[PDB]
């Protein structure tokens, strides 16, 4: 069994009220490249950032991918829970959630 | 990312709670007692460190040194101050599992370097 | 039903004094608040009195058969020490069952 | 000036020989009572408040002074005389000394007419005193004066005498109050919990403990409760602080979070503060407290009150019970709520449950004064109802009639006399065990007994971490010494330099840190509290410092220096946490310890020069101590300790282990106790052997007491030819084993000889057996007293006889004299009567109520006594002689585990011999050695053979380099024998040479209290219990012996139904009933008459006999006593 604390090295809640320009500056790159082309209804949007960041060691240990994290929290929360991430390649491995409303 | 700490009332000094305010969408840090009401500076809420990647160099304190118990060793010298007696000891703190790592701390009075190698 | 003089002798001490076992100083309680509880059902008594002899009565009996229950008082004797009710006799070990068959 | 190497094993034990020529083997016992005498009865009767009653006319009737006498003794004619304990052991009286307290007695009506009357000296009881106390006649008294007042001056003392019985308190462990101990249970709704049993400095109430625990996670967080006294539901801590007038989130965590730079803290409180935000100010926050409370109280007012009463009485009283103390209270609070979020956060350790650091040892001192205040308080109790019944008709009365004297004394003596620790009607919440009947079997048994500890975990528990020998016991506690049966572990043993603290002030010390650089607790900003180090003293915080080092090296030197600190007071700097922990409480076991400078001992060679005359320039330890040459260390100061083992360890190597080291061991052998300090060579045993002995060290013959002759013990063991080892400890000269040893140098032979010592068996030497070798005499004492109680009976001491007398046996009366009783030198068998008594009936007007010796014994009365007992009528006692000669099954031992029984004892020609004609005394079988791994056997047998071909006594001290098993088989080949002890023995049957070489030698073994002969027991249709028809209990009873469960399921698994009926029915309670056929209950039969009915069923013709057993028929009647038929249907 792998719960996602045995996997996240740090969570976080910031207060994001625009999501084009974020808190955190490292994460302005992926935020836009998945803005740019509407994907979500962006209107029913929460200023309430949740930012988790894990670590590569367990991430491999396990071979495990943002993709199934990000279906797995979309599985058990719906949409009502937007979440959104980077690929695997850069050197801080975070994904982003919101509350959708 | 680094922790966030609680902040206090300027009034009735009770801890200051967050909420955001609609109108400019803009964090605030208001107190749940009184009608005080501040501008957020960090716009960060919340932070756990899962990895627990505490650096315990600031947990050590340098009046350790004056421990008759510790170890002494005369091969780490001190890099701030060159005394060559340092005390060492482990980690011996809970959440730690690589609790083997020596922390150091230098002996000479007034000085109290701490690292590790 | 009170037990033959067998299951509950009154041996006899190193002089006269007859010393009479826990059984017998029990019905001996139970045989007076009886009578205490006759003489106030049948001569002038209030409602609260005779509730209170009834309860003290269900008191004796049930110390009697069993002084081992929850929350109430053991029942005493004299030095302070808790009388051996009916089912301490053969409740375990050193029992009648266990200890004498 | 250095004491060298080749000194030091010298040095070292002349310390020793000073400390115990000082201190003791019981300097505990006698320390705690002189401290509860001298303080802590004054303390408990000025602590009572005085009691003001009117009607007006008031009384108030305040204790000022107390007076405690010698002891003394009032007869029937009443007068006082000085009573010795010898006297208080033969005529059973209780060596006690009355107190007697000053009282005021002040009358105030009205007008100002006031006036005074002092009762001086009314005697408010008798408090048994301990032996050898400053209270003891024996107080400094000469060998020479104790051999005058037969009593024997190796006796140690430290006991009491109630009612003729010796008596020794044993010290009770418990956890240390006023420390907060941070545990963490896995089985339980908290993650953490902080406990503080909280007790003020003069004891009046019991321990008030408080914890503030975690609750474990799975609302949001993890929250911080309180579960404070007298409330039976969890409270919120910012709730406690609101109530105590903290009412700000700031002062809180500034009262808990002394470093505002740290968010970890402040988020692990942060859900403590979101649960607690509805209440906000005191008010409200006491009627929360209030209504959560076990009586909450429908009107808010009272509900306040009652909770400012909880937070001021019962919360945290060593912080302060007066008021104005909150601010105290809060900071003691946040303490307690800090420790437990630093071990949540990881960076403290959790509290040890098992350190002897945390534990106090609650001596006869601190108990005696628990029962007295119990006893004071309800003499007072007595008091105020006596004086009101009086003041309430208007009218004086008199203190003297008041005070009710037998409560003090018949509790103490009831106390002390059966052990239950407690007031006499609550026998069962009363904890036994404590004040145990003194051992006197042999002197290392009473020195033992003397200086036992307890732990009163409970022996029905199974977790072994009590039990185990924890590090921290070292130097405190015997490592050997410990009971083998259930009570491994927690029945336990000071080591020989031990001394438990007998308490102390905190005083001087806080003056002196008021005077010192110290700043107070309330007069400091929190924000002060982060860089500065926290002074507890008894568990309270009373301030803080700013540079800790110092200030304890000032302390310290003040300690030495025998100034304001004395030496039993302890100081711990915890650097890490920056606490300095100050303790002088009572019940700290500490050790001392040789201080060490830079890298040298302070114990210069000066000091053992001057300790070397001991007896002409009166230099003792106390100059040792005095001179800041040796320290008294605890168990909770030693973890800030550095010990060096020996000097050796001082001296500069190739590669420095330590280099810092600040004390030093005096000998490390100071940490075995009594029994285990007599094993020689302890280190080459494996530990259970030296457990073994340590046990069956305390059943050895010997002479227990040089005063023998005059005691009339119960039972008493004395070895006609008790000899001191040849090979010998050096901690025996302060046991006094040399003085009263409890065994014989027996040239053993370790070999295999015809068997008869197989499986922890010996073979003795018959014709050494005929020379007095390990014979000895046992003295018994029967006691009687004919009692006059009443004009309805009495009894008397008269010569019964057949014409007058009822229930007189057939044994013969003429041994009796016409006083009743027999004389000293008559041969008496079993059954015999040695007194004979005869009580007035209400065979005619008097039957026979004789003592008949207990049966078969076969002595000779060794002497008669008579006297009087308390109330006074004849009372006597009969001790006597069995000359108990060693035989086939009387059980030996060597002091090394190495038990056995008798197998056989062969002729001196039957034994086997060397080429000079030595026959061993004691032949033991090689196999008990392998397993064993008693190695201190064999080299204490060669050891003892060096010693007895050389003239001297072997050095068996267990850490000593200077003796080897090389060094110990060259001195051996000196005197002409084989070095390694073995030599040629001849078959002594036939002659021949054994083909293996045997290992002989002396070697120490005893004789065990366990004789066949006491032990062997017979049964064939004797007496029966009347409850239950059966075989009685016991040898003494006659009894027989009983046929368990697992041997009714051993002869199942056999088959034999018929052995297993016999046992369970034929030869135990056959019986026979009448059955009603219809209703198979228990019918009445008339078997002379012929005439069988059942009442129930109104029947008499169809009733049938079962042959039961009578526990059965008991069991069926008792069943029918609960309303349960059980109906025995035949069909
Ligand atoms: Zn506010
Ligand atoms: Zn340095
Ligand atoms: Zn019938």
């Amino acid at each position: 069994h792998t719960t996602l604390r045995k996997v996240t090295a740090n969570t976080a809640i910031y207060y994001d009220p625009n999501p084009q320009s974020t808190v955190v500056a490292e994460d302005q790159e992926w935020v836009n490249v998945y803005y740019e082309m509407p994907d979500f209804d962006v209107a029913r949007i929460s200023p309430w950032l949740l930012r988790v960041e894990l670590d590569r060691k367990h991430m491999t240990d396990r071979k495990l991918t943002m993709e199934q994290i990000a279906e797995k929290i979309n599985a058990g929360f719906g949409d009502d829970l937007n979440c959104i991430f980077n690929d695997d390649n850069a050197e801080k491995l975070v994904l982003r959630i919101r509350i959708m409303n | 990312p680094g922790f966030v700490g609680i902040r206090f009332c300027q009034e009735c000094n009770n801890m200051l709670y967050p909420k955001e305010d609609k109108e400019n969408r803009i964090l605030l840090y208001a107190c749940r007692n009184c009608d005080y009401q501040q501008e957020a500076d960090n716009s960060c809420i919340y932070v756990n460190k899962i990895t627990h990647e505490v650096d315990e160099l600031t947990q050590i304190i340098a009046d350790v040194s004056q421990d008759p118990t510790l170890p002494r060793t005369e091969d780490h010298p001190c890099q701030k101050c060159g005394h060559k007696e340092a005390v060492f000891f482990q980690s011996h703190s809970a959440r730690a599992e690589d609790a083997m790592r020596l922390y150091y701390v230098c002996t000479a009075p007034h000085c109290g370097h701490r690292w590790t190698e | 039903p009170v037990p033959p003089l067998s299951v509950r002798p009154a041996v006899v001490m190193q002089g006269s004094a007859r010393n009479q076992d826990d059984l017998t100083h029990k019905l001996a309680d139970i045989v007076k608040i009886n009578n205490q509880l006759r003489r106030n059902e049948q001569n002038g008594a209030a409602a609260h009195v005779i509730a209170e002899d009834v309860k003290l009565l269900q008191f004796h009996v049930a110390t009697m058969v069993d002084n081992e229950l929850p929350g109430l008082p053991r029942a005493m004797q004299k030095s302070g020490r808790p009388l051996k009710s009916l089912k301490q006799r053969l409740k375990g070990k050193e029992g009648r069952v266990r200890g004498n068959l | 000036d250095e004491i060298t190497p080749d000194l030091w094993q010298e040095a070292c034990w002349i310390v020793i020989s000073s400390y115990f020529d000082e201190k003791g083997l019981v300097r505990q016992q006698l320390d705690s009572f002189d401290e509860f005498i001298q303080m802590s009865v004054q303390r408990i009767v000025e602590d009572a408040p005085p009691i003001d009653l009117q009607a007006p006319p008031r009384y108030l009737l305040k204790f000022e002074q107390i007076y405690l006498s010698k002891p003394t003794h009032w007869e029937r004619d009443g007068a006082p005389s000085p009573m010795m304990p010898n006297e208080a052991r033969l005529r059973n009286l209780t060596y006690s000394a009355p107190l007697y307290v000053d009282i005021t007695k002040t009358v105030i009506k009205e007008g100002e007419e006031q006036l005074q009357t002092q009762h001086q000296k009314t005697f408010i009881g008798k408090i048994p005193i301990m032996l050898r106390s400053t209270y003891c006649l024996l107080n400094g008294l000469t060998d020479r004066d104790l051999c005058e007042l037969n009593e024997c001056p190796l006796d140690p003392g430290g006991y009491f005498i109630i009612n003729g019985s010796e008596k020794v308190l044993i010290a009770q462990e418990k956890m240390a109050t006023n420390t907060v101990y941070v545990f963490a249970k896995k089985d339980s709704k908290y993650a953490y919990t902080g406990e503080c049993r909280s007790c003020l400095e003069n004891s009046s109430r019991p321990t008030s403990t408080i914890w503030v625990s975690m609750l474990a996670r799975g609302a949001i967080g993890q929250r911080i409760v309180a579960t404070l006294p007298y409330i039976k539901q969890e409270v919120p801590i910012i709730i406690v602080f609101r109530a105590l007038g903290f009412v700000s989130d700031r002062d809180i965590l500034e009262h808990i979070i002394y470093d505002f730079e740290d968010p970890e803290m402040m988020e692990m409180v942060k859900p403590s503060l979101d649960e607690a935000f509805v209440i906000q100010e005191q008010n409200v926050a006491l009627n929360f407290i209030g209504s959560r409370g076990a009586k909450p109280g429908v009107t808010k007012e009272k509900r306040i009150k009652y909770a400012k009463e909880v937070l001021q009485k019962e919360m945290l009283p060593h912080v302060g019970v007066s008021d104005f103390c909150e601010t105290k209270k809060a900071y003691f609070l946040g303490y307690m709520v800090h420790r437990l979020l630093l071990a949540a956060l990881g960076r403290r350790e959790l509290d040890d449950r098992d350190h002897y650091g945390n534990k106090r040892l609650d001596l006869a001192g601190p108990l005696l004064a628990f029962l007295f205040r119990g006893m004071f308080k309800n003499l007072l109790k007595e008091v105020r109802i006596y004086a009101q019944k009086f003041i309430d008709r208007g009218k004086d009365f008199n203190l003297e009639l008041a005070i009710k004297t037998r409560i003090i004394s018949d509790g103490l003596k009831y106390s002390l006399a059966t052990g239950n620790w407690g007031d006499q009607k609550k026998a069962h919440q009363a904890r036994a065990g404590v004040s145990q009947v003194l051992n006197r079997l042999t002197f290392a048994s009473t020195l033992s007994h003397l200086r036992r500890l307890n732990s009163p975990i409970g022996r029905d528990g199974k977790l072994a971490k009590p039990r185990q020998l924890h590090n921290t016991l070292w130097g405190m506690v015997c490592p050997a010494e410990t009971p083998e049966g259930h009570a491994v572990g927690l029945v336990k043993n000071l080591a020989l330099m031990a001394y438990i603290s007998v308490g102390s002030q905190p005083s001087p010390i806080l003056e002196f840190l008021e005077e010192w650089s110290m700043e107070n607790l309330e007069e400091i900003s929190p924000a002060a509290i982060a860089d500065a180090t926290k002074i507890f003293v008894n568990g309270c915080w009373v301030g803080i410092h700013k540079d800790p080092e110092q200030l304890m090296n000032t302390l310290r030197k003040l300690r030495r220096q025998m100034d304001i600190i004395v030496s039993e007071v302890s100081m711990i700097r915890d650097i890490r946490e920056r606490e300095i922990r100050i303790y002088t409480d009572a019940g700290r076991i500490c050790r001392p310890l040789l201080i060490v400078e830079k890298q040298k001992l302070l114990l210069k060679k000066r000091h053992i020069d001057q300790l070397k005359e001991r007896e002409y320039n009166n230099y003792s330890w106390q100059d040792l101590v005095a001179s800041g040459v040796v320290e008294y260390i605890d168990t909770l100061e030693e973890e800030t300790v550095m010990l060096a083992m020996t000097p050796d360890d001082l001296q500069e190597k190739e590669v420095a282990y330590c280099s810092t080291y600040t004390h030093c061991e005096i000998h490390p052998s100071m940490i075995l106790g009594v029994c285990a300090s007599i094993i020689p060579f302890p280190d080459h045993n494996q530990s259970p052997r030296n457990t073994y002995q340590s046990a069956m060290g305390k059943q050895a013959m010997g002479v227990y007491i040089t005063n023998f002759h005059v005691r009339m013990d119960t039972l008493a063991h004395v070895l006609y030819y008790p000899q001191k080892p040849l090979v010998t400890t050096r901690s025996m000269e302060y046991l006094r084993f040399r003085e009263l040893p409890a065994g014989i140098n027996s040239i053993v032979a370790i070999a295999s000889y015809t068997g008869y010592n197989q499986e922890d068996s010996v073979i003795m030497n018959r014709s050494a057996v005929d020379r007095g070798f390990f014979r000895s005499v046992f003295y018994r004492s029967y006691k009687e007293q004919e009692s006059k109680k009443g004009f309805d009976q009495e009894e008397v001491f008269e010569k019964p006889t057949r014409e007058t007398c009822q229930g007189m046996r057939h044994a013969i009366y003429d041994k009796l004299d016409d006083d009743g009783l027999i004389a000293p030198g008559v041969r008496v068998s079993g059954d015999d009567v040695i007194i004979g008594k005869t009580v007035t009936l209400p065979r005619y007007t008097k039957r026979d109520c004789s003592t008949f010796l207990r049966t078969s014994e076969t002595g000779i009365v060794d002497q008669v006594m008579v006297t009087l007992n308390q109330e006074g009528y004849k009372f006597c006692k009969i001790r006597v002689r069995s000359v108990r000669i060693p035989q086939i099954g009387d059980k030996f031992a060597s002091r090394h585990g190495q038990k056995g029984t008798c197998g056989i004892q062969y002729r001196q020609e039957d034994m086997p011999f060397t080429c000079e004609g030595i026959t061993p005394d004691i032949i033991i079988n090689p196999h008990a050695i392998p397993s064993r791994m008693t190695i201190g056997h064999l080299i204490e047998c060669l050891q003892g053979k060096v010693s007895a071909n050389k003239g001297e006594i072997g050095d068996a001290t267990p850490f000593n380099d200077a003796v080897n098993v090389q060094k110990i088989s060259n001195l051996l080949s000196d005197y002409g024998y084989h070095l390694r002890g073995n030599e040629v023995l001849y078959n002594g049957f036939t002659g021949r040479k054994i083909t293996s070489q045997i290992f002989i030698g002396p070697t120490y073994y005893q004789r065990l209290k366990h004789m066949v002969d006491d032990k062997i027991h017979s049964r064939a249709r004797g007496p029966i219990q009347i409850l239950n028809r059966q075989p009685m209990e016991g040898r003494s009873r006659d009894g027989g012996l009983r046929f368990g469960e697992m041997e009714r399921d051993c002869q199942i698994a056999h088959g034999a139904a018929q052995f297993l009926r016999e046992r369970l029915f034929e030869a135990s309670d056959p019986y026979q009933v009448h059955v009603c056929n219809l209703c198979g209950i228990m019918a009445i039969a008339n078997t002379r008459t012929h005439t069988y009915e059942c009442r129930g069923c109104r029947n008499k013709t169809q009733i049938s006999l079962v042959r039961m057993p009578y526990a059965c028929k008991l069991l069926f009647q008792e069943l029918m006593s609960m309303s349960i038929a059980p109906r025995m249907m035949s069909v």
